[PDB]
RNA sequence: GAUACAUUUAGGAGAAUACUACUCUUUUAAGCAGAACUGUAAGAAUGAAGGUGUAUGCCGACAUUUUGAGGUUACUGCUU
RNA sequence: GAUUCCUACUGUCCCUACUUACAAUUUUGUGAAACCACGAGACAAGGGAACGGGCUUGUUAUUUAUCAGCGGGGAAAGAA
RNA sequence: UUUAACCGUACCUAUACCGCAUCAGGUGUCUUUGUAUCAUAACAAAUAUUUUAAAUUAAAGUAAGUAAGGGAAUUCGGCAAAUUAGAUCUGUAACUUUGGGAUAAAGAUUGGCUCUAGCAUGCUAGAACUUUUACUAUGUAAGGAAUCUGACUGUUUAUU
RNA sequence: GAGGCAGUAACAAUAUAUGUAUAGAUAUAGACUAGGGUUUUCAAUUUAUUGAAGUGAAUCGGUGUUAUAUAAAA
């Protein structure tokens, strides 16, 4: 809410990078030719928890 | 066809509001090729873009 | 290939219809109306400046009388395929005007 | 809802009896009634006259019958209200009962021949312009 | 059940209608006239209890005449 | 706050009638739930766990397989 | 003057919060143009969103209107609806804890235009002319006579 | 895991012969804090998916004092 402490803003930014999908270099491998990532999320649907 | 995007920073420009801004369907080939705030300037000087 | 001019009342054709769409229906009650009189069925048509002229007034109330044209053209998807454009024409006082041929 | 009626039919017996009231079509039915007196018979084209009246005229009101038109045939004029509307089909056949009851003779004064779209107060046409003096 | 006939559609209108069904069919809709409802149109002229001051000039609610006028056809009939 | 009587007022009533909008009736799109021993047509009397849809003697429906209503019965559905 | 360190500065105010949801519910503070002779109510600015079935014809519903003659005879009960209402001038009872009751009750007046008269200069009295007669689009108390109980202003079973 | 009832109840459905316009219709609008955390902007492919870019302080908040032995983003 543009009011931010130290900590609340050093794990904001954290969590921005774990949601994404496998990327493009990765999937041409044998091993993730059709793997793809379980772990996302929304937005509007579930919340972060981090107050 | 890019005229969302030439109503919505014509509208900064001049301080005014959306449903003011009239394009002119005469000039279509020129609007579709705006990036900058610069461009839109001369589209005023034209008449292309007036206001009501 | 001739033109003709007909007065078409809209009080008459929208009597007792619903008075919260009475502008709109009364563009529906129009289009069935020449295709009773003229007996081909192939499309018609109306000009920005007789639709314009219909909603003056708003969606509850429709102005009595207008003044019309009527000519057949060609058609913008098929050249050999035709239909049939109408259009408004300015006039006054509606006594003594009859349907004319030109 | 209030334009219904409240109860039906009690426990036993466990069915619907045929004579309640229930909700249905009405109208176009066939109907049949006697004894309609018969006041004048006479053709349309002919003009009527009286003894009380001084003018004579036709049958035809001012502005024509609502919904009809003219007469120009020969007609009957009959006591009473008749089934059905305007322009359709009756049927006209003698009496089945016998001893009829002896009355006395008919005096007609005059015929009304008023037009009956509005209020109307005049009679013939001459009666229109005579008071408006054109 | 008897006696005749058949393997019998399309589009519009209403006296018929929840959707089906029904009764009829080749003329659609303008404009006049007959018959009605409202109650005297816009414009123009002449007046007006007065008021200003000079320009025979401006500002005036309302009244009379043109006017039983003007407007409309969920009734009949003509004409191109 | 609880109770009775005068005046005015009125569709509360005698006794109901007419007009409009939104849902409903007709079309396209998205598209569920309660409930279900078997239900293959419905009744009169009998006996029976002393109030049968089925058992025993009698009387009876049927439009090419519908559509819209209604609340008599299924001792109708909910909650050991 | 290579003097003034460390952290946050994008975007949303309700279809970017909480109610399992793109939920007619709930949520701290401030600002906002014009007509409006007490205000209120209402309308217009400003700004933001938005694309295509049929219809003069059902019954029974949810809302809004009108009714000849009678006026509570309907009903446990005038439950629901109707009547009264703004402003100016007269006028005001029994009772009383002497303050009240009282805006008691009961009557009369109200437009438009042209002037006259006061001084505080935009407010108030009076006069003449005229009409299918004047708070009423919106807003706006039915009244009176008695009995039982609680002194009064106040509070309470979030959901019978 | 899959039936009947059933495509049934219940919800959504503005006009133009040529348009980046001419009209209609409904809703007062805009800023700080609490909460949300990339939803911001642009490009490409069809309220979606992927990829880049974007937050600059001596004077705007916190960091300071205390509320009669741990207290203020008004
Ligand atoms: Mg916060
Ligand atoms: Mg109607
Ligand atoms: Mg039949
Ligand atoms: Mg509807
Ligand atoms: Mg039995
Ligand atoms: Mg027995
Ligand atoms: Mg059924
Ligand atoms: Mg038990
Ligand atoms: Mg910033
Ligand atoms: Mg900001
Ligand atoms: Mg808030
Ligand atoms: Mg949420
Ligand atoms: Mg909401
Ligand atoms: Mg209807
Ligand atoms: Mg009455
Ligand atoms: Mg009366
Ligand atoms: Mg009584
Ligand atoms: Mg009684
Ligand atoms: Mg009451
Ligand atoms: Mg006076
Ligand atoms: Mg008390
Ligand atoms: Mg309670
Ligand atoms: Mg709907
Ligand atoms: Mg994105």
């Amino acid at each position: 809410g543009s009011r931010k402490t130290e900590i609340i803003k050093t794990r904001l930014v954290r969590a921005r990078r774990s949601n994404r999908a496998i990327p493009a270099w990765k999937s041409e491998l044998p091993e993730f030719k059709d793997k793809y990532n379980m772990k996302r999320r929304h937005w509007r649907a579930k919340k972060l928890k981090i107050y | 066809n890019k005229s969302e995007k030439a109503r919505s920073m014509a509208a900064k420009v001049l301080n005014c509001g959306k449903n003011k801004i009239w394009l002119d369907p005469s000039g279509k080939e020129q609007i579709n090729q705006v990036s900058t705030r610069e461009q839109i300037r001369q589209l005023i000087d034209d008449n292309v873009i007036i206001k009501k | 290939n001739k033109m003709m001019e007909i007065t078409v009342n809209l009080g008459k054709l929208t009597k007792g219809c619903n008075w919260t769409k009475k502008a709109s229906i009364a563009i529906k009650k129009f289009r069935s109306h020449l295709k009773k009189m003229l007996k081909t069925d192939e499309k018609i048509t109306i000009q920005k400046d007789l639709n314009k002229y219909i909603f003056s007034k708003g969606l509850t109330k429709v102005p009595r009388r207008v003044r019309i044209k009527v000519e057949r053209i060609a058609d913008k998807d098929n050249a050999e395929l035709n239909v049939i454009k109408c259009s408004h024409v300015l006039v006054g006082n509606f006594k003594g005007l009859k349907t004319e041929i030109i | 809802g209030i334009r219904k009626v409240a109860c039906i039919g009690a426990w036993h017996p466990s069915r619907v009896m045929t004579t309640v009231a229930r909700a249905g079509g009405k109208g176009f039915h066939r109907r049949t009634e006697i004894n309609k007196k018969v006041y004048m018979i006479g053709h349309g084209n002919e003009k009527i006259k009286t003894e009380y009246d001084l003018t004579k005229k036709f049958i035809t009101p001012m502005g024509g019958f609502p919904h009809y038109g003219q007469i120009k045939n020969e007609f009957i004029m009959l006591k009473g209200a008749i089934v059905g509307p305007s322009k359709r089909v009756v049927t006209l056949r003698k009496s089945l009962l016998k001893n009829q009851k002896k009355n006395e003779d008919l005096v007609i004064k005059f015929v009304d021949t008023s037009s009956k779209i509005g209020n109307g107060r005049f009679q013939t046409t001459e009666e229109k312009r005579a008071f408006y003096g054109i």
